[PDB]
């Protein structure tokens, strides 16, 4: 439909999945700190 | 931008949105800045007399010894904290009278006597009454005097309008921002609206209904309310129409204009002055100095019937 | 001279009086402006009273207006008679205000979406007289503008989706620079089609024409000219008619209801 | 989805129109015209030419020196401080002169800008109502438009001038503001006891929503039909389509009633016309004849009534 | 990241990229130093830091 | 009954609903099964009107002058619950019925156009004052808390309830989607006298001329104002205007009190706070 | 899994995540600062 | 249910996605909303939220009919 190769989906996943993996680390190190400094519940 | 719900009171007939609204949080945080004291306990009754063992007392003759100390300690925590019992009297005695401090107090004694006694259709509906903590809010200065504004500076040769620029004392509107002098000062005519339907000799401009309407935002700034609080707006004129706090807001006028006149201007002359304008009057009373954003100050805390030293009788 | 007449009347009770009946006549002479098209009706009142009660309501028609046209085209009545017609339907019901059924063919019909008037047969003149719609193959100084597709060559698709043929030229407006046409080499007669802008969506992303009105088999009965570099107001009417009838002829499912 | 017929998807360049020629006597117009492609896609791309004959350059003149003594006078007003001017400028203004001058002319910063600045700016309108006619009357047209500003130049010298020396002074009239003149506007409604209750002031906006209301439904037929050559109007006038046949018969069956396609624009007309027109009564009326339109509401029972729910003591009448 | 992380530019051309980047940060940072000039904790020029040396007749109160 | 070139139009189907149930006409309109539910709601609300004027507001200041009748919603203390019927109830009931006839009307709108083949603008230009009614008498009690926030149905009453809700925030003229609606609708009005002015100048011209043509029209706003817009484009800024005027009514009027609880002129203050002067 | 960039295309929804998380991060950050319990400007 | 799998031989899966993954995001903003505004469930006011306490006969709102 979208008119791409199987490659080209399958690269696609992989490198989103890794760069997705890495962004929501960053974001739970923040959420961590921001909990050692002043809890929200 | 601020986000709902809030908080609403009706005051009218259903349909004719008469309504007051609140921020729950702007009303928290209000809150928080309009606490009273705690007061001090209660004096022991009976002992030796004031006119027995004091000479300079002249406003407070009828009080006894406990009381009178009672009353002190509690005029030190309400204006000067900070600086103790030297700020109004000269160290080494009590009975001298060099130092304005002491002069300016003695009449400040007499207003709020007379704040308690003279004009109970305007501060002795709920019986909230009036103390020095009321203006002063623990600052030997008030937070919020006025005196006469000069406007913005112009050239030699140009004659100032006093209005068209942005001013905080009638909320930020493009009207007349020095409707202190004319209304709470002097006594001009605030009704500018015919009785008739038809014309018959009422030639007032209409630019005094701008003044008229800087003066209501000034009111409502200061009380933080809306227009509907006291009218309806299809009517100004109509007191058949409006609400009770109409007839109270009347009456708050005449008291304000009585305290300008009888006990802050004839004090000009003692004063320093670091507490006069430009013009060289003092600074004087408004509906800000007592209310401060709050339709009763303090919200209607009552701390003055504690202290029978601020009673004519 | 003073703001009270009477004990009850004043000035600006009389002048709201007066607005009032200015607003009056105002009023029934818009009326009567709006009816210099369609009246007398046609009812079964006067068809019952054999053509002697005539409708027209309140208030009644004005007299004829007359406007002139440019490059002695000639003369046109505002309020004029028009010959009544036979339409090519039959009544679904007997009762008044019953529907009409299309008979024969709904495409091929004149009835319904699909219906135009017969309007005058000579084509539209600029200010100098020329014909006023002209394919670009005649308007050689006129040119597609910068950085746009430039819709030659296109593949047309029908309401399936199936193509139908392909852009061969663009009509254009002399006096006012727009397209008003496409025409379209259908490949299933060797024939060439015209098409109204309004009933075609342009795909830029892969170069495509949208006609969602008629299907790709249905291109090869579109009504065609007389003159190969000029349209009459006739013959645009006829074609503009044929695409319309598609939006409710086109597929069994179109003509209702959803539930 | 459909093409709607909102935007131009593809357009055509031509090369540029100079106009319908003029007859003798006429200067010839200035400016070579250009086009843009973004404008283009919801009008015309051509910009330019324009004709500029004796009327046009007087009304420039006598409009700049206007524009020039106000904008002084805002400048002046805040001490010559262009920081705080610009900080400040929805908020100024110029205002007119002192109420205890009556209709004579006060000291320049007492009121004589505004008188000055009034008068070349009402001059400059009278010249572009000429220009409006000549210029209709050049090309062999009528004179609709001419008539339309007439009546908006009438509301506007009521506002202005005509009312100022009915009651006798000129503290009666606007300032020159963003926010003074909505002042303005609020003031008088406070003073003559709440406009609302002015039977024309009713009018007029009701001929407001009128208008746009028809402007409405006149657009959305228009581009409705448009499939069928509808924006053509002039054609479908001297020679009935279908377009004007289905825009007729579509309101109809829906209201019951239609217009034509000619007569439509004279409701178009008389809407607009009538807001101004009925707006200029509305304010001769005030002050001159009634005083309190709340009480003459009242006089003539239009005011409804409430149960007394709430309600004060008079201080006045004790 | 991922060493294969370069094939992004295959779907963003470097131009459109590089004037958004370049017009964002500029209107981030000077939104900060605003945010920080309007607070009466973080505001630099009157915080009174390192004392006055400037005299500061008359006032209004009200304003 | 029919116009000299309507019969030709009459056709069946085009319906959303119904079918042949209600495939008719009656008279000059045409009904459908929207029809059906649209005129029942107009009739249910007009009997409970005349009503709620026979009850009145007491049994004392109850009248028949056009002028002073009024229904009037119910109060604050009931939230958002169902009000008893002389109590406020009426009003509710009402609201429900107009709302159900201005729905009925847009889709038998639809219906209308589908059987004759044209676009929809007008049902979806329609759909915005239905939705500006909405946002008054919908949106904003949900927001505020309470059904008591809509407006009375009175022809001047509810210019009272206008009154007094602009003067809860002290100078309504400070709104700032306020300005851009009054822009919109003054802007609008200048445009549609232009354009009736222009057609009826070209079609009517001086005696013994003829038609004019349309390279006049776009002379004469060329030679005015040095620009023209062309014959679609004024119908699609017209259109354009009259939609935006009303969308940003609707977003002035859903800001006062659920968003803003302040005076309207301290809004600016933003403006004036800047470290810029 | 790996087949749903099949139906959607990458190119676009790269740009479109990376408009909404940066909306989301200031709409988040206004609304943190709107709130007195969470300033970290004023509320030291 | 058994033969679900036919469901999607009627609706496109692609507009599908979108429509659920847009419903499903508008839902959660409303929620969230709707929690924001009740007095009881309000994380932003903080979890040491102390409520100002009136020590006299003090009323943080005037009266009203
Ligand atoms: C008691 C109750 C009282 C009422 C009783 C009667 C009730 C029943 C009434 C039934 C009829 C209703 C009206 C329908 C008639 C109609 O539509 O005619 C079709 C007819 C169709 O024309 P057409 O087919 O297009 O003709 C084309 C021909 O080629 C060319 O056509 P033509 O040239 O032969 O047309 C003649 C043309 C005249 O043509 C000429 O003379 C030659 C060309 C024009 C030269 C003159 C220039 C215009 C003068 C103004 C100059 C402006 C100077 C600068 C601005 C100053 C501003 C103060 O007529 C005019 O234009 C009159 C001049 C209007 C200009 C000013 C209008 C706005 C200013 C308003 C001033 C304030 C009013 C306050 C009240 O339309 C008109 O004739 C329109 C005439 C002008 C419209 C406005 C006229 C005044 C209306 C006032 C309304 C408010 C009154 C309120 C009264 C109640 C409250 C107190
Ligand atoms: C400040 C302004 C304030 C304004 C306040 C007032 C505003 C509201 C006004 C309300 C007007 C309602 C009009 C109803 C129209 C009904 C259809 C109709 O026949 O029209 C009659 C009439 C034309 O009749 P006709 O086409 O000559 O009659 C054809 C034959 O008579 C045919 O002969 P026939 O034997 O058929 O005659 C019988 C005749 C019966 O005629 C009447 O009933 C009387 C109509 C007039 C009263 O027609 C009918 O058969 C109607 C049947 C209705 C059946 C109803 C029940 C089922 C309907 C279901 C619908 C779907 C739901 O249309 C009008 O009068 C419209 C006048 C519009 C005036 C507006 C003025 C203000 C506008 C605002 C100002 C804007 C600026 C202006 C510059
Ligand atoms: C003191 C009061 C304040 C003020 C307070 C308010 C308040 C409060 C409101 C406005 C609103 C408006 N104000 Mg204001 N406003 C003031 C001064 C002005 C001035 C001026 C010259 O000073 C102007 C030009 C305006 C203009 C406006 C408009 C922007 C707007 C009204 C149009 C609208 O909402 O369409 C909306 C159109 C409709 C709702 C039409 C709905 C009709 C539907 C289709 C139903 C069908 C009708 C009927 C049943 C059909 C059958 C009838 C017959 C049987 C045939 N205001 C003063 C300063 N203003 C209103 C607004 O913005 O609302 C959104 C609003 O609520
Ligand atoms: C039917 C009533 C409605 C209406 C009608 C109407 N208005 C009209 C007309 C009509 C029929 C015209 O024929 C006339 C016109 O020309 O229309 C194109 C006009 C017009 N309506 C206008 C405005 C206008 N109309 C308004 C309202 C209305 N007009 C009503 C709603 C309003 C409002 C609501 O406030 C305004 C502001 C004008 C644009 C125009 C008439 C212009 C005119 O007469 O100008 C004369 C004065 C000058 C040209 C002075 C210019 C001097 C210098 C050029 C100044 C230099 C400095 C410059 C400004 C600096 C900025 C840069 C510049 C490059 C911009
Ligand atoms: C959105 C852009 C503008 C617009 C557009 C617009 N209006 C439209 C249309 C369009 C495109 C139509 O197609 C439609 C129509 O049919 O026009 C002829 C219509 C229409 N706009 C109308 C009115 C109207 N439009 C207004 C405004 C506007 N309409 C906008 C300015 C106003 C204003 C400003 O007040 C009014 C009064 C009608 C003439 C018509 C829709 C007719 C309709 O819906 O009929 C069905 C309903 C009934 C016949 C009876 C309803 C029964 C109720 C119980 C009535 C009372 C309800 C009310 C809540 C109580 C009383 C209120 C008090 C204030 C009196
Ligand atoms: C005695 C008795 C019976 C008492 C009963 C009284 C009662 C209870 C009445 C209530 C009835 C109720 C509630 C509902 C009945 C509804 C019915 C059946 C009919 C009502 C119809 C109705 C609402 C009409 C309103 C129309 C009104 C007032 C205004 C519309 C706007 C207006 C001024 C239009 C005039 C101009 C026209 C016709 C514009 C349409 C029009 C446009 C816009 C074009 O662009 C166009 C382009 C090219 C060709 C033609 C046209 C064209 O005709
Ligand atoms: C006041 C009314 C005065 C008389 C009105 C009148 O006389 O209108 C009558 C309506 O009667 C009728 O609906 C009678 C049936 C009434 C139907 C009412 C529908 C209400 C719900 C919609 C006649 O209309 P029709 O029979 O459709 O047309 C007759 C022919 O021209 C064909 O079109
Ligand atoms: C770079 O730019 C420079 C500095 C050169 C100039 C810039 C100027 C600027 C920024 C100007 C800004 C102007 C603004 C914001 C103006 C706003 C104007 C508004 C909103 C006006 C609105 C209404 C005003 C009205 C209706 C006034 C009408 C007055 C009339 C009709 C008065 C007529 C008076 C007459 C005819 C008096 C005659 C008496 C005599 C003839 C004796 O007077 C001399
Ligand atoms: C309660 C009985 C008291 C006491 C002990 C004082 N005041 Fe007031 N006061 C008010 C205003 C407007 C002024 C002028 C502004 C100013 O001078 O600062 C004052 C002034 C004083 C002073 C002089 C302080 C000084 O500047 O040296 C003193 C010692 C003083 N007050 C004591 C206003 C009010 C009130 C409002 C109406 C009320 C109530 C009081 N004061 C009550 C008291
Ligand atoms: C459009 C239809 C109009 C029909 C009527 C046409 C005639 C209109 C004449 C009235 C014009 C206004 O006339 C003006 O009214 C006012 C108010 O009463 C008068 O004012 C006078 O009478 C009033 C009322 O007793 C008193 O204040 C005093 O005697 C005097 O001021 C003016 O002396 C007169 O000039
Ligand atoms: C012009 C639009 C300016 C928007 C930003 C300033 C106002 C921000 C919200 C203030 C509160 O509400």
């Amino acid at each position: 439909m979208t008119g791409l190769t199987e490659q080209e989906a399958q690269e696609f996943h992989g490198i989103f999945v890794q760069s997705m993996t890495a962004f929501f680390g960053i974001v739970v190190i923040a959420h961590i700190l921001a909990w050692l400094w002043r809890p929200w519940l | 931008c601020e986000r709902p719900p809030p908080e609403v009171v009706q005051k009218g007939y259903r349909g004719v949105a008469m309504e007051q609204n609140y921020n729950p949080r702007l009303l928290e945080a209000s809150l928080k800045q309009n606490l009273p004291v705690e007061s001090l306990p209660a004096a022991a009754p009976g002992g030796p007399k004031v006119s027995d063992v004091y000479q300079n007392v002249q406003v407070l003759k009828d009080l006894s010894v406990a009381e009178f100390t009672r009353t002190m300690v509690a005029v030190t925590t309400w204006v000067s904290p900070k600086e103790g019992c030297n700020y109004c009297h000269v160290p080494g005695n009590w009975a001298s009278d060099d130092i304005y401090t002491k002069v300016v107090s003695r009449r400040m004694f007499e207003m709020v006597r007379a704040a308690n006694s003279d004009w109970k259709q305007h501060v002795a509906v709920n019986g909230t009454g009036v103390t020095c903590y009321t203006c002063h809010r623990g600052n030997p200065v008030p937070k919020y005097v006025w005196v006469t504004d000069p406007g913005p500076n112009q050239p030699s040769g140009v004659k100032p309008t006093g209005q068209n620029y942005a001013s905080s004392t009638v909320a930020y509107a493009a009207l007349p921002f020095d409707p202190y002098t004319p209304f709470l000062d002097q006594t001009n005519e605030i009704r500018v609206i015919g009785q008739t339907a038809l014309p018959a000799g009422n030639t007032t401009s209409l630019k005094q209904a701008e003044w008229t309407y800087g003066l209501m935002m000034q009111i409502s700034d200061s009380l933080g309310v809306n227009c509907t609080f006291c009218h309806n707006s299809r009517a100004f004129y109509d007191w058949k129409q409006s609400t009770p706090q109409r007839t109270t807001a009347w009456y708050a006028i005449r008291h304000v204009r009585d305290i300008n006149q009888n006990y802050i201007w004839p004090l000009n002359d003692v004063l320093p002055a670091s507490r006069k304008g430009p013009y060289g009057d003092p600074f004087k009373v408004g509906c800000m100095t007592c209310h401060q954003g709050a339709y009763r100050p303090l919200y209607g805390a009552q701390m003055a019937k504690d202290y029978p030293a601020l009673y004519a009788s | 001279m003073s703001a009270a007449i009477t004990e009850y009347m004043d000035v600006a009770q009389l002048t709201i009086w007066a607005f009032w009946f200015f607003f009056a006549g105002l009023i029934i002479y818009l009326r009567r402006e709006d009816k210099r098209e369609g009246y007398p009706l046609d009812s079964d009142r006067t068809e019952r009273s054999g053509g002697r009660v005539k409708v027209v309501g309140f208030p009644d028609l004005a007299d004829p207006k007359t406007f002139v046209l440019p490059h002695n085209a000639g003369t046109v009545m505002a309020p004029r008679v028009e010959a009544p017609t036979s339409i090519n339907a039959t009544p679904v019901a007997p009762f008044p205000g019953a529907p009409f059924e299309p008979n024969g063919d709904p495409m091929l019909s004149g009835f319904g979406p699909a219906a135009s008037p017969d309007r005058a047969k000579h084509c539209d003149l600029t200010f100098e007289g020329l014909p006023k719609i002209v394919p670009m193959r005649v308007a050689t100084d006129f040119s597609i503008a910068d950085k746009d597709p430039d819709p030659r060559g296109m593949t047309v698709v029908g309401l399936d989706g199936e193509v139908a043929g392909t852009i061969s030229d663009i009509w254009v407006d002399r006096s006012e620079p727009q397209i008003r046409y496409l025409e379209v080499d259908v490949s299933a007669t060797k024939k060439k089609v015209l098409l109204p802008i309004g009933f075609s969506r342009f795909d830029k992303k892969a170069g495509k024409v949208k006609v969602a009105a008629i299907k790709a088999a249905h291109f090869a009965n579109v009504p065609a000219l007389s003159k190969p570099d000029q349209i009459t107001l006739y013959e645009e009417d006829k074609v503009c008619a044929y695409y319309a009838g598609g939006k409710l002829y086109a597929t069994a499912e179109r003509a209702g209801p959803l539930l | 989805p459909e093409y709607q017929n909102i935007f131009t998807a593809v357009q055509v360049r031509a090369p540029a129109y100079p106009g319908v020629p003029l007859p003798k006597g006429h200067l010839p117009r200035i400016g070579r015209p250009i086009f843009s492609y973004w404008l283009g896609k919801i009008g015309d791309a051509q910009i330019g030419p324009i004709y500029l004959g004796f009327t046009g350059t007087l009304s420039i003149i006598f409009g700049f020196i206007a524009i020039f003594i106000i904008g002084f006078n805002m400048l002046a007003s805040v001490d010559w401080n262009i920081i705080q001017f610009v900080k400040h400028f929805f908020w100024l203004g110029l205002e007119p002169p002192a109420p205890q001058y009556g209709l004579s002319i006060p000291p320049l910063s007492e009121g004589g800008w505004w008188l000055m600045a009034g008068f070349f700016l009402t001059m400059s309108i009278i010249l572009w109502w000429v220009r409006t006619y000549k210029r209709a009357e050049a090309l062999g047209m009528s004179q609709h438009l001419s008539w339309a500003f007439a009546a908006a130049i009438f509301f506007y010298l009521s506002l202005g001038f005509i009312r100022p020396v009915m009651m006798g002074s000129w503290a009666e009239a606007v300032p020159f503001g963003i926010f003074p003149h909505l002042d303005w506007t609020a003031a008088f409604s406070i003073r003559y006891g709440n406009l609302y209750y002015n039977p024309f002031h009713m009018l007029s906006i009701a001929f407001l929503y009128g208008s746009a209301l028809l402007f409405a439904m006149h657009g959305a037929t228009i581009l409705a039909v448009s499939r069928f050559g509808g924006d053509r109007e002039i054609d479908q006038i001297t020679d009935r389509g279908t377009a004007a046949e289905r825009a007729a018969i579509f309101w109809r069956w829906t209201m019951g009633f239609n217009a034509s396609m000619e007569s439509i624009h004279r409701w178009a007309w008389w809407c607009a016309v009538l807001t101004v027109i009925t707006a200029g009564i509305g304010i001769l009326l005030t002050g001159t004849v009634v005083e309190n339109w709340y009480l003459w509401a009242i006089k003539h029972g239009v005011a409804p009534a409430y149960p007394e729910v709430v309600t004060a003591v008079d201080p006045y009448a004790t | 990241m991922s060493p294969d992380l370069w094939k992004i530019w295959l779907l963003i051309d470097p131009r459109r990229v590089l004037i958004a980047v370049f017009a964002f940060l500029t209107i981030l940072g000077l939104a900060i130093h605003m945010i920080l000039l309007s607070t009466t904790e973080f505001n630099w020029l009157e915080d009174g830091i390192p004392a006055a040396k400037v005299q500061q007749t008359p006032v209004v109160p009200q304003r | 009954a029919m116009l000299s070139f309507e019969r030709k139009y009459r056709v069946r189907g085009g319906t959303l609903i119904g079918g042949d149930l209600f495939d008719f006409w009656v008279g000059p309109f045409y009904v459908g099964f929207f029809g059906v539910t649209g005129f029942f709601f107009a009739l249910l609300g007009v009997l409970l009107i005349v009503w709620g004027a026979t009850i009145g507001p007491n049994a004392e200041l109850q009248t028949y002058n056009i002028w002073q009748i009024s229904i009037a919603p119910p109060d604050l203390s009931y939230g958002l619950g169902m009000a008893p019927l002389t109590e406020g109830g009426l009003w509710q009931i009402i609201t429900i019925c107009a709302i159900g006839a201005f729905v009925s009307w847009a889709l038998r709108e639809v219906e209308i156009c589908r059987k004759l083949g044209i676009g929809f603008h007008i049902p979806f230009a329609f759909a915005f004052a239905i939705g500006a009614y909405l946002v008054l008498v919908v949106v904003r009690p949900i927001l505020m808390g309470a059904w008591g926030h809509g407006f009375p149905y009175g022809i001047l009453s509810h210019l009272d309830w206008v009154s007094n809700v602009g003067y809860q925030f002290l100078h309504f003229h400070y709104n700032p989607a306020h300005m851009l609606a009054i822009t919109f609708f003054f802007t609008n009005c200048l445009a549609l006298s232009m354009h009736g002015s222009l057609i009826l100048s070209v079609t009517n011209p001086q005696k013994g001329e003829e038609v004019k043509t349309s390279e006049h029209e776009n002379t004469f706003f060329r030679d005015i104002v040095g620009y023209s817009i062309g014959a679609l484009a004024i119908h699609r800024l017209g259109l354009f205007l009259a939609l935006s005027a009303v969308f940003w009514s609707a977003v002035c009027i859903v800001i006062s009190g659920p968003f803003w609880t302040r005076g309207w002129p301290e809004w600016w203050n933003w403006w004036l706070e800047l470290p810029l002067w | 899994m790996h087949k749903i960039w099949q139906i959607f295309d990458p190119r676009r929804t790269l740009v479109a995540l990376f408009g909404f998380l940066f909306v989301l991060g200031l709409l988040i950050h206004f609304i943190l600062l709107s709130s007195p319990a969470f300033n970290w400007l004023s509320g030291s | 249910p058994q033969q679900l799998y036919k469901i999607w031989l009627a609706f496109d899966p692609r507009m599908a996605l979108i429509g659920l993954g847009a419903f499903l995001f508008a839902l959660a903003l409303f929620i969230h909303y709707m929690l924001l505004s009740s007095p009881g469930f309000d994380w932003l006011l903080g979890p040491d939220h102390a409520p100002v306490a009136l020590s006299a006969g003090m009323s943080a709102l005037p009266a009203g009919r």
